[PDB]
Formats: structure tokens, C-alpha cells, sequence
């Protein structure tokens, strides 16, 4: 612990060309474990993690049928939102749904989440209480009123608090040999000269999970300003990478230290350029 | 509501000349999801290029990883070329072994 | 496993 399971369902309309594209991607923490793709020759939910491959034909048949029902559900939703916004039948639009549940170190139910987007923007979201809804616009108010009558929050709450948590614990057991690992960052400071200044670049490689913090310090104080930083990128082997650079005066490299924060580290790392 | 793809081109492992590696092209922060990614060696398209399944961020923007096998040399040029609706011309990002 | 979507 702590661990979470997240599903990402997306449907994109393609008027004229054919039917909308429907994709599902499932994650246990930062590891993808399932995928569904309507554009595949024989569309079915498939494993994306070799520890998921153990799951039998009854599991895959059940998840394929669930995926195919959602695909049709979002095909109707796309046509419904077209009437809410009074949009034309010739345009491409997207619906995104992301939902999940977080478990603790125990692991018992911590947090649950469920929300939608239309054309890249918030549409409707389930509140932290898993009981009430937050509509983002006047169209989302129509959906909220309909779902309040149908008791949609109660149906989803049961899943998020119970069904979601028991399946995440099963996948955590199936994939324990790798899912329960914390690969600590492999760090090094590179030096690059320039107006008589030097670029110091603190690297963090081979870490898992993705959540990391890289900071530069000068005499106990963090250099928030004039600090370049890249987005955490996947190495493609299950680990992540990140770097943070600073521009310091030539020959003063020993005064700057890079501080690394990762759950895989008992204490934060401290490193500098090594001549 | 269009968002331009942001690109990072980088090796899986610290690069060494004449040691085979994997070249990544990490494309993020785009909308709509439809995208075309090319990987190039010395100006010509790389035939075998693996793509990950597209997911999206908490900010709803999509992301995807394209990867191919490569053998870095001092002289060879590596790039990632991305075509997306939000751009009138493809965006190309060249591989820089220090980033 | 995931959940069944309720129509918007
Ligand atoms: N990981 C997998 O099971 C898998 C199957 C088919 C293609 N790519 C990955
Ligand atoms: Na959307
Ligand atoms: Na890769």
C-alpha cells in the first residue's frame, strides 16, 4: 500500500467514415494491465501485463461483454450530447470517462473517483462523498437530473467501495512479484558549460512508481526560480525518467546539491556534480 | 478546443556509440486523440515502430509512447515527426543525447 | 474489473 486501480474509457465519433472509436485502458498504479480497442480485427479486452495473462476465458469473455456494452452506451451518449449542445451530426466529438478506487497499506477502502469529459473538458463528476454530482455546464445539469432519478451515484458507489477494491486486491495478488516493488531512482549530475556559466543536470532513471520530486539547493535553500525541468517520461521497460537542471557560475558546481524524493527511498538522496 | 502535442525524444538507457538501445518518442498534452507519429533515421522513416495504447491525464489530455530499436552513433540523426489536427505542418523533434 | 456505463 497505498495502491489504486484506474480505468480510462474514451469514445470518439467519426461521422461518415464509420462508427465511433472506443478504447479502454486499465491501470494498477502506473502499470497498464488491460486494453480494449473497437478498431481491432476481433475487438476484445486483452491483457497488457504478463501477470494478467493467467486470467481465464470466463474473465476475458465477461470483460469483453462489459466493454461492448459501454461502447454502445457511449455511442448513444455522443448522439444525446449533440442535442444538449444543439451540435451538427457532421462533427467529431469525444467522451472521456475515468474512474477508480484507492486502497491503503492494509489495504482497505481509502478513496473512490468517477468523472467525465466532453471534447477535452469536464462534463460531470461524482463528488468525494460518492453520493452527489458536480455538473460543469448547463448540458451536464440535464445528465445530473436524469442520473439523480435513476440512482446512478448509488450503483457506482457500490462498485467503487466494494467490487472495485476486491478486484484491485486480486490483481495486486496476481501481480505481487512486480506490482509491490519500489525501484529506487538511479541518479547522476551531468555538467554542460555555456556567458561563462555551467548547466547542471540532475538525472533520475529506472524508478517505479512515476511519482518523484527533484529539487536543486544552495546552502539549504531550494532554487524554485530559474530551474528547468522535464515531464516524468516512461523508459518503456516499466520504469520512469526525469531531470532537473540549473545554471550556476563556472567553477561553483560543488555548492549546488540535487535532492531526490521517491517512495522507494527510505531517506531523500543528496547529490552534486562529481569532478 | 485543440491542444498541440508536446514531444520528448530520448533513449531508454544512457546512450553509448555502437551500443544498441531503444529510442522513445513520448507525445503528450494533445486533443483530439487522433495522431500520427513517425520515427526517422538520417531523414528516412523507420519501418518497425511500436506504439503504446493511448491513455489520458487527470487534465483529460492524451499521451502515447512510440518506440523503436536504434544504435546511436556520433553522426546519425534521429527524430520524431508528429502530425495532429492542431498543426498545419508536422512537428519534428530531434534527438539530443544530453536530454 | 470495470463498471457498466449509465447513458448520459
Ligand atoms: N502483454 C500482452 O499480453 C500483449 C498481447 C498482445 C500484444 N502486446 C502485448
Ligand atoms: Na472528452
Ligand atoms: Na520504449
Amino acid at each position: 500500500g497505498s495502491h489504486s486501480m484506474r480505468y480510462f474509457e474514451t469514445s470518439v465519433s467519426r461521422p461518415g467514415l464509420g462508427e465511433p472509436r472506443f478504447i479502454i485502458v486499465g491501470y494498477v498504479d502506473d502499470t497498464q494491465f488491460v486494453r480494449f480497442d473497437s478498431d481491432a480485427e476481433t475487438p476484445r479486452m486483452e491483457p497488457r501485463a504478463p501477470w494478467m495473462e493467467q486470467e481465464g476465458p470466463e474473465y476475458w469473455e465477461r470483460e469483453t461483454q462489459r466493454a461492448k456494452g459501454n461502447e454502445q452506451s457511449f455511442h448513444v451518449s455522443l448522439r444525446t450530447l449533440l442535442g444538449y449542445y444543439n451540435q451538427s451530426e457532421s462533427g467529431s466529438h469525444t467522451i472521456q470517462w475515468m474512474y477508480g478506487c484507492k486502497v491503503g497499506s492494509d489495504g482497505r477502502f481509502l478513496r473512490g473517483y468517477l468523472q467525465y469529459a466532453y471534447d477535452g473538458r469536464d462534463y460531470i463528476a461524482l463528488n468525494e462523498d460518492l453520493k452527489t454530482w458536480t455538473a460543469a455546464d448547463v448540458a451536464a445539469i440535464i445528465t445530473r437530473r436524469k442520473w439523480e432519478q435513476a440512482g446512478a451515484a448509488e450503483y457506482y458507489r457500490a462498485y467503487l467501495e466494494a467490487e472495485c477494491v476486491e478486484w484491485l486486491l486480486r490483481y495486486l495478488e496476481l501481480g505481487k512479484e512486480t506490482l509491490l516493488r519500489t525501484d529506487p531512482p538511479k541518479t547522476h549530475v551531468t555538467h554542460h558549460p555555456g556567458e561563462g556559466d555551467v548547466t547542471l543536470r540532475c538525472w533520475a532513471l529506472g524508478f517505479y512508481p512515476a511519482d518523484i520530486t527533484l529539487t536543486w539547493q544552495l546552502n539549504g535553500e531550494e532554487l524554485t526560480q530559474d530551474m528547468e525541468l522535464v515531464e516524468t517520461r516512461p523508459a518503456g521497460d516499466g520504469t520512469f525518467q526525469k531531470w532537473a537542471s540549473v545554471v550556476v557560475p563556472l567553477g561553483k558546481e560543488q555548492n549546488y546539491t540535487c535532492h531526490v524524493y521517491h517512495e522507494g527511498l527510505p531517506e531523500p538522496l543528496t547529490l552534486r556534480w562529481e569532478p | 478546443i485543440q491542444k498541440t502535442p508536446q514531444i520528448q525524444v530520448y533513449s531508454r538507457h544512457p546512450p553509448e556509440n555502437g551500443k544498441p538501445n531503444i529510442l522513445n518518442c513520448y507525445v503528450t498534452q494533445f486533443h483530439p486523440p487522433h495522431i500520427e507519429i513517425q520515427m526517422l533515421k538520417n531523414g528516412k522513416k523507420i519501418p518497425k515502430v511500436e506504439m503504446s495504447d493511448m491513455s489520458f491525464s487527470k487534465d483529460w489530455s492524451f499521451y502515447i509512447l512510440a518506440h523503436t530499436e536504434f544504435t546511436p552513433t556520433e553522426t546519425d540523426t534521429y527524430a520524431c515527426r508528429v502530425k495532429h489536427a492542431s498543426m498545419a505542418e508536422p512537428k519534428t523533434v530531434y534527438w539530443d543525447r544530453d536530454m | 474489473v470495470g463498471i457498466t456505463n449509465v447513458d448520459l
